[PDB]
This record gives structure tokens, C-alpha cells and sequence, in this order.
């Protein structure tokens, strides 16, 4: 139409009726919007974030979630959802264990650290861990909680 | 009347009694306020009341002391 | 291992009537106040969830030590939000 | 007039010098409490005389009212935990423990200077015993047994038996606590002594109650509504 | 930038001020040196009036706004956080007093919607909304209580409990509590010819001549008093006549001098002489 401002406020509206349970669904697989290519481009996230809420493959589907939530809390899809979204995926790492992020978990805590700086606002209704929480503070330490835990029984894997 | 050395001297001249916790001046025979009767004249000097309106306080509490005074 | 003995008090304390945590974690934040700007800022957004999960999960009458309730949570989400609109 | 223009410079004994030599006796009480409210700091013959050795006490007027009236002073100009003390040594109280209790309660912070809450719990019983009190009775039994309390597990740190009183004060605590429940009533820095008070004696003793109030008030206010049960929310 | 009414605390303590930014700062004053404490805020509106209650009940201060909302925030451990807040009114409110200490804590507001509300506080944090519509045409606009005036038992003297009101109606409508626990319009004073801006009660010094001051918009000053008391005759008497309107009117508790505030920017202080006309003393500022 004019220009990409109709476009990324149609993605935020999309991410932020996705993002409502624990399973994205709502426009499952009926997002498309492809429009020349520099219009098109930008609607890759959404289609990532559908592939891994609707299909997994091992830690692949969780690498692609971690790597399109980073894109999008670097100032490119809003600010929004990202937080509910960065909330939802960190629930799925090792809240309650230890696991492992290749190329992620620095990228998790950088995210985490500059959204307690500037701006976060969380609002989506996961599952039973967010009914338990009451502050949006929560997530991030339990988001850096996992991910020190991950650090610490995943960095002494030497070959 | 700034001072409390007035105020003190004049407490001293009054019987006052507690009469329904309240207190009122039952026998009075003077005062050392501004402008009273004889115990006035003392505390009019050229230190309490400057000087250029000093004489005619102490003029007119003179005549208040010798007409309305027993 | 301060945080392991915080956490090994607060598991002694929920096995026998669970009323010391709110205590220890404000004498924490007490004692660990003066920090940096992102260190400390992380440390206030962390003694805030605590703080409201405490109030969340907690229904009777009132215990708030090392710290001068009511008062004293608004105290503190006002001193959050000015050093979230200074660092901002 | 006269104690009007003696009171407009601020001259105080004057003032009442003046308004005491009136005709009507309802008159010049009032006027006599009007110039005691409006200043009693300046002219007080008790506690420190400085109003040329007793000004007021001299007049043949009572000193339970210019008294009572510099309490009050101070406990709107000064604060409340040095105004406190000012109002139950003074011998004119006549039922005031609540005002009092009130007011002790903003001192609730620095553990370590427990000694003038001690002082004041023992001054608070003079009072209540001179005023004819024998039956509202529980927040300065509260404030005298959460002090003893914290001095026993400041020396004792091995003892964990029941202290006889130690049930009647954590239910004084929870039915002074309970106020928004009971009469509807938003205290603040009451609450936050009371709620302080019984957290001091729970790292000993048992305490099974004293908390919050569920999710109602945290997560729909401000996600802050008083800690309590850390150990149980971040534990199992 | 600019404020509306600031008035002090007890016995010369702090002074709450109020402006048209929604903050209702509370500076102190110690010595003559001007100190602010906290900044109270949270209204959508200007604030108009501000009145502080007695230092029988704490230390509470009650500050009406143009939001439709009464706010009664508390002052104790230096915590000066909102304990109740009223918003039973439909427009917004113009002036919010205090009732004496002898009855209570009782407030009464009023709106620019024809209605008086009077908080009453019980045995805790729960007053009691006592509001009575249809006092006023276009609103009310002044709100102050009369003198606690005292009538063989051990019990407390139950008071007539007055309080008079001005509107934009050209008319001081006087209330009185029943003994039933409602309130009435006693008698009515339609004496201006404009909107009154500010009606003060004169505070009574032992006397039995109770005296009441308006303010309109007209420019001139009503002075209402009583011959006697149980007796409804409140002859109004003319003061001053400006060209301008008034603002506010506040009475002294010594010599009972008017403080006639409006006109030209500046305050006057007005006198009653012996021979019963009233004169300016001197002009402020």
C-alpha cells in the first residue's frame, strides 16, 4: 500500500493473536503475505514462529524460535509481544533442570538484560508456570536462572 | 510589653482561683501592662518606647494615674 | 554461596511453617543494596519478583520484618520506577 | 481585643493574661484552649522549663491542657516518635494508648535499637494503670512480647518450646492485622509495624499464620502487595 | 505554574499546596523556610481545594480535584500514601472541608453537579457515603462548616451540626443535620446577583452572634449574621464593591478580619469598626 508502516502493524497484530496458550495457533498456516521482496522479507519471523509452534524437530525447532525471538527484541517487530514471546520460550528451556544453547543463551541473557533497561511488558496467558508468577521480573530471573544452570552443567563438555 | 518581666510582675498583683476548670481574675489591685495605671510608668524609658513617641505615653498615663487613680 | 544458603534456609523454613523468606530476602537486599547501575538494577527487578510472588502465594495475616508491608512495598516499587526512569 | 492584638505579635502569656480576666466562663475557656493550641511550645513549664519558671502554672490554670495541647502540636509538627513521648509522661492522656500506640508504631525499623520501644512499652502500661484501663489491652502486650521475643532469639538461637505468651501475642498480632477485615481500615504504616513484628519472632519460634492475601492484591495492584511466604512460593 | 488554594497545616506546620499540574505538593515550613516532602499525585483533573483534618485523628489531608474524585491521603512513618478515595460525584468538585473535632472526622464536598457528599468516618477506614443531590441549580461552589457550639448525663452533647453552602444558583443554602441522620436545607440566602464564588463561616469566639461571609461574582461581599441564636434571620450586609469578581474569602480567629482575596490580583483585609461599617485595614502584596 503506502509503505511498510500497514505491514509491520498487521505482523504485531498477527504475533500478538498467535500468542494467546501454550500452543501458537489462531492463524496457523495462513499467514502468507508475500508482496514483491523487500515487503515480503520481513514476514519471515512470522513464518518461522508458526513452523516451530506448529512442527518440532529435535532442538532445531527450538533454535529457530530463540533465534527469531532475538531478531525480533532488536528493535524490528515491535516491542509488544516480544516479551511474552521471550517469557514463553524461556518456560520450555530448563526452568526446573539443566539443558543446553548453542549460539543462545548469551543471546537470551543480552536480550534480557536490555529489556530490564528500557522497556518490558508482558501479557500473554502460557500455561501453569505463568499463573504462578505475579511480577514480570519473574521470567527474566528464572529465564537467567536457566540459563546460568545450562552454563554451568553444559560449558565442561570438553573433547 | 515584649518582655517577661512585665508579664511576671503583673501575674504577681492578681489572685486568681480554679473555678469550673476555668481562670478568672477574682482580686485585682494592679496591673504592669501597656498603658495602665501607676506600675506603667516605670517601663517607659528611652529603650522600651524609642523617643519620638515616648513622652505622650507617659503624659497620658500621668493623668490616667492622677484622675482615675485612688 | 550465599544464594545456596538463602535457598537451603528458605527450603528448612516452607518444611516447618514457611515465614522466613520474605525476612531473608529483604535483609539480602538490604545488605547487598549499593551495587552498580545494571548489577543493582538486576538485583531491585529480582528482590521485586521475589517480593511479589511472596505477596501472590501467601494469605493470612501480615509479616514483613527488615523492611519499614504495604508501606514498604510501595516504597520500594517507587524507588524501582525512579531508577527505571533514570537509567531510561 | 487586648488578648487578640497581645496574640497577633506573638506574645503567648500575655495573650492568656488578657483572655483569662473575661466575664463569661465559657468564653474564656475557649479562648484559653484556642491559645493553647495555637502555640504551647514557646510558653511549656514541664519538661524542660524555659517560660520563666512556670508561666502558665502560675495563672491558677490547668496544666492537662496546655500539656495535651503541645502533645498534639508536636504530633503535627515534629514526628511521631518523639511525640510520643511527650503525651504519656505527662499525666493527662485520659484513654489515649490508641494514639499512642500509633504513633510509636512509625519507629519500626533499626532492629538494634530496640531500647526505646522497650521504654515505651513499659511507660505504655503507667498509663493505661493511671487512666483506669482493664480491658483494651493487646497492641502494647503485642509491641512488650515481639521485643522479648527478638531478644530471645538474638541470645537464644537453640531454644525452638513454646513461650506461654508467645500464642496470645501472635493472635493479638493477627486480630490487629486483620483490621481491613474486621472494621475495613487502611492502615499503612501500622500494618507495616504490626506485619514487621511478627516476622522478628518467626525465625525461632513457629508461626504458622502470618502472611498476605492470596493473588487478589498482588497481581491486580502494581505486582507488590507486602512479601510474606517467600519459602513457600520459591519452595515445596 | 500557577496555584489555586494552599492552605497550612496545625499550628503553623507543614503547608499543602495545590495547582493545576494534578499535584498536590506538601511543603513544610520550618522557621519560615520553605521545604517540600512528598508530591501527591494521581487525578486526571486540576486540583481545586485543599483542607487538613485535625491532629486528634493522625495526620490526614483531603485535597478535591477536577476528576470527579476526593482523595484522603494519610502522613505516618513518612508514608504519605491515599487511604480512601471517594469519586460518588458526577462533575467535578469545587470545594472539599472538614467538620469539627467534636463530631468526628466528618468531610463535606461539594460538586458542580448539585450535590454535597459528606464522608464520615466510622471506627476505622469505612466512611459512610452521605451524599444529598438537588442542593443546586448549576452546582455548588463553596463548602465550609459552622462553629462547634455545645447545647447532667455522662454522654457527649449532640451538636445542630450546620454547614453552609454556596452554588451557582445566587443562593447560600445553609444545611442542618436531622436527628434522624439525614440532612435538609435550613434556609436560604439569595442575596448576589451572580455565581458565589467562595461562602467562609466565621469562627465564633465564645460569642452567640455567629457571622458568615460570601463572595459572587458580582464584586460584592456579603457579610450574613445572626441577632440571635434559634432564630432564622440572617440579614445580609453589604461590605465592599469591586469591579472585578472575587476569588476566595478567609476569616482570622483573633479579630475575626476579613480576608477578602480577588479583584485586581491582590488581597485585602477588611475590619469591622465600632461603628458597624466595615473598612479596609491595609492591602497586601
Amino acid at each position: 500500500a503506502k509503505d511498510a508502516a500497514f505491514a509491520t502493524l498487521v505482523s504485531d497484530r498477527f504475533l500478538r493473536d498467535y500468542c494467546e496458550r501454550g500452543c501458537f495457533s489462531d492463524l496457523d498456516l495462513i499467514d502468507n503475505l508475500g508482496p514483491a521482496m523487500m515487503l515480503s522479507d520481513r514476514l519471515t519471523f512470522l513464518g518461522k514462529y508458526r513452523e516451530f509452534h506448529r512442527m518440532y524437530g529435535e532442538k532445531r525447532f527450538a533454535d529457530a524460535a530463540s533465534l527469531l525471538l532475538s531478531l525480533m527484541t532488536s528493535r524490528i517487530a515491535p516491542r509488544s509481544f516480544w516479551m511474552t514471546l521471550l517469557t514463553d520460550a524461556l518456560p520450555l528451556l530448563e526452568q526446573k533442570q539443566v539443558i543446553f544453547s548453542a549460539e543462545q543463551t548469551y543471546e537470551l541473557m543480552r536480550c534480557l538484560e536490555d529489556l530490564t533497561s528500557r522497556r518490558p511488558v508482558h501479557g500473554e496467558s502460557d500455561t501453569e508456570q505463568l499463573q504462578d508468577d505475579d511480577i514480570e521480573t519473574t521470567k527474566v530471573e528464572m529465564l537467567r536462572l536457566s540459563l546460568a544452570r545450562n552454563l554451568a552443567r553444559a560449558i565442561i563438555r570438553e573433547g | 510589653k515584649l518582655y517577661q518581666t512585665p508579664l511576671e510582675l503583673k501575674l504577681k498583683h492578681s489572685t486568681v482561683h480554679v473555678d469550673e476548670l476555668c481562670p478568672l481574675i477574682v482580686p485585682n489591685l494592679g496591673v504592669a501592662v501597656i498603658h495602665d495605671y501607676a506600675d506603667w510608668v516605670k517601663e517607659a524609658s528611652g529603650d522600651l518606647p524609642e523617643a519620638q513617641i515616648v513622652k505622650h505615653w507617659s503624659l497620658t498615663w500621668t493623668l490616667c494615674e492622677a484622675l482615675w487613680g485612688h | 554461596h550465599n544464594y545456596y544458603e538463602l535457598l537451603y534456609a528458605f527450603h528448612i523454613y516452607r518444611h516447618n511453617y514457611r515465614k522466613a523468606g520474605t525476612v531473608m530476602f529483604e535483609y539480602g537486599m538490604r545488605l547487598g543494596r549499593e551495587v552498580r547501575t545494571l548489577r543493582g538494577l538486576e538485583k531491585q527487578g529480582n528482590c521485586y519478583l521475589a517480593a511479589l510472588n511472596c505477596l501472590r502465594l501467601i494469605r493470612p495475616e501480615y509479616a514483613w520484618i527488615v523492611q519499614p508491608e504495604i508501606l514498604e512495598l510501595e516504597d520500594l516499587e517507587k524507588e524501582c520506577s525512579l531508577a527505571r526512569i533514570r537509567l531510561t | 481585643s487586648y488578648a487578640g492584638q497581645l496574640e497577633s505579635e506573638g506574645l503567648w502569656e500575655w495573650a492568656i493574661f488578657v483572655l483569662l480576666h473575661i466575664d463569661n466562663s465559657g468564653i474564656r475557656e475557649k479562648a484559653v484552649r484556642e491559645l493553647l493550641t495555637r502555640h504551647c511550645q514557646l510558653l511549656e513549664t514541664p519538661e524542660s522549663w524555659a517560660k520563666e519558671t512556670f508561666l502558665t502554672q502560675k495563672l491558677r490554670v490547668p496544666a492537662k491542657w496546655i500539656h495535651e495541647a503541645k502533645a498534639v502540636r508536636a504530633h503535627m509538627e515534629s514526628d511521631k516518635h518523639l511525640e510520643a513521648l511527650c503525651l504519656f509522661k505527662a499525666e493527662h492522656w485520659n484513654r489515649c494508648h490508641k494514639l499512642i500506640i500509633r504513633h510509636l508504631a512509625s519507629d519500626a525499623i533499626i532492629n538494634e535499637n530496640y531500647d526505646y520501644l522497650k521504654g515505651f512499652l513499659e511507660d505504655l502500661a503507667p498509663p493505661e494503670r493511671s487512666s483506669l484501663i482493664q480491658d483494651w489491652e493487646t497492641s502494647g502486650l503485642v509491641y512488650l512480647d515481639y521485643i522479648r521475643v527478638i531478644e530471645m532469639l538474638r541470645h537464644i538461637q537453640q531454644v525452638d518450646c513454646s513461650g506461654n505468651d508467645l500464642e496470645q501475642l501472635h493472635i493479638k498480632v493477627t486480630s490487629l492485622c486483620s483490621r481491613i477485615e474486621q472494621i475495613q481500615c487502611y492502615s499503612a504504616k501500622d500494618r507495616l509495624a504490626q506485619s514487621d513484628m511478627a516476622k522478628r519472632v518467626a525465625n525461632l519460634s513457629t508461626p504458622d499464620p502470618q502472611r498476605v492475601p492470596l493473588r487478589l492484591l498482588a497481581p491486580h495492584i502494581g505486582r507488590l502487595p507486602m512479601p510474606e511466604d517467600y519459602a513457600m512460593d520459591e519452595l515445596r | 505554574d500557577m496555584i489555586h488554594d494552599a492552605q497550612m497545616d496545625y499550628y503553623g506546620t507543614r503547608l499543602a499546596t495545590c495547582s493545576s499540574d494534578r499535584s498536590v505538593k506538601i511543603f513544610d515550613v520550618r522557621n519560615g523556610g520553605q521545604i517540600l516532602i512528598a508530591d501527591l499525585r494521581g487525578h486526571e483533573g486540576p486540583v481545586w481545594q485543599v483542607a487538613w483534618a485535625h491532629p486528634m485523628y493522625g495526620n490526614i489531608l483531603a485535597s478535591c480535584s477536577y476528576d470527579r474524585k476526593v482523595i484522603i491521603w494519610r502522613e505516618e512513618n513518612g508514608t504519605w500514601e491515599k487511604s480512601h478515595e471517594h469519586a460518588g460525584h458526577d462533575s467535578s468538585v469545587n470545594s472539599v472541608c472538614w467538620a469539627p473535632h467534636d463530631y468526628g472526622l466528618i468531610l463535606a464536598c461539594g460538586s458542580s453537579d448539585g450535590a454535597i457528599s459528606l464522608l464520615t468516618y466510622t471506627g476505622e477506614g469505612q466512611w459512610e457515603v452521605k451524599k444529598i443531590n438537588n442542593a443546586h441549580t448549576i452546582g455548588c461552589n463553596a463548602v465550609s462548616w459552622a462553629p462547634a457550639v455545645v447545647p447532667p448525663s455522662g454522654q457527649k452533647p449532640n451538636y445542630i451540626k450546620r454547614f453552609a453552602s454556596g452554588g451557582c444558583d445566587n443562593l447560600i443554602k445553609l444545611w442542618k443535620e436531622e436527628e434522624d441522620g439525614q440532612w435538609k436545607e435550613e434556609q436560604k440566602l439569595e442575596a448576589h446577583s451572580d455565581w458565589v464564588r467562595d461562602v467562609a463561616w466565621a469562627p465564633s469566639i465564645g460569642l452567640p452572634t455567629s457571622t458568615i461571609a460570601s463572595c459572587s461574582q458580582d464584586g460584592r461581599v456579603f457579610i450574613w449574621t445572626c441577632d440571635d441564636a434559634s432564630s432564622n434571620t440572617w440579614s445580609p450586609k453589604l461590605l465592599h464593591k469591586f469591579n472585578d469578581v472575587v476569588w476566595h474569602v478567609s476569616w482570622s480567629i483573633t479579630a475575626n478580619i476579613l480576608a477578602v482575596s480577588g479583584g485586581d490580583n491582590k488581597v485585602t483585609l477588611w475590619k469591622e469598626s465600632v461603628d458597624g461599617q466595615w473598612v479596609c485595614i491595609s492591602d497586601v502584596n
